[PDB]
């Protein structure tokens, strides 16, 4: 789903040859790892039993990791393009 | 700060495995801790660290209490 169905493709319009900006980006890495909990907020983050979890109330959820191509082409007036491109790092 | 700390170990299904297998090799009472002062030593040979030292640094899920048998699995 990630991947293949959440492509973005869209035009916004607001250096006054400018009429345009293309926002293009799509996912290419998607992992769902195990539940996990921060134990003293500075920790490096630990895993989550079940019963943990019902006790305390805290939600059974394992972090998605996303990372994505992003594609910032501007389009403006009598044609003229530029293409701005980053690689963005896995985040969660 | 150690309170937090205490409470959320305290709930950990891990503490408790860790402080039963402790107890069946006999480093720690088969008591409760009664007193805070008893709570200090379970929580010191169960985990591994004061919680002092745990809160100091970042490596945590090691030191626990390893059984004090090494059992032949064989």
């Amino acid at each position: 789903i990630v991947k293949q169905m959440f492509n973005v493709d869209i035009t916004y319009k607001d250096d006054k040859l400018r009429e345009s900006v293309q926002i293009q980006f799509n996912f290419t890495d998607v992992n769902i790892e195990r539940p996990q909990h921060r134990n003293y907020s500075q920790g490096n983050k630990i895993n989550l039993l079940p019963n943990k979890a019902r006790l305390c109330g805290l939600s059974y959820s394992g972090p998605v990791n996303l990372a994505a191509e992003v594609i910032l082409t501007a389009h403006y007036s009598n044609g003229r393009q530029e293409v701005k491109r980053a690689s963005i790092p896995p985040f969660q | 700060d150690t309170k937090v700390l205490l409470t959320e170990i305290l709930l950990d299904p891990m503490y408790d495995y860790a402080a039963t297998v402790a107890r069946i090799d006999g480093s720690i009472p088969m008591h409760k801790p009664r007193t805070p002062k008893e709570a200090e030593y379970e929580f010191k040979t169960v985990i591994g660290r004061t919680p002092a030292e745990l809160l100091s640094q970042k490596e945590f899920y090691d030191k626990i209490y390893t059984s004090k048998y090494r059992p032949d699995f064989t």
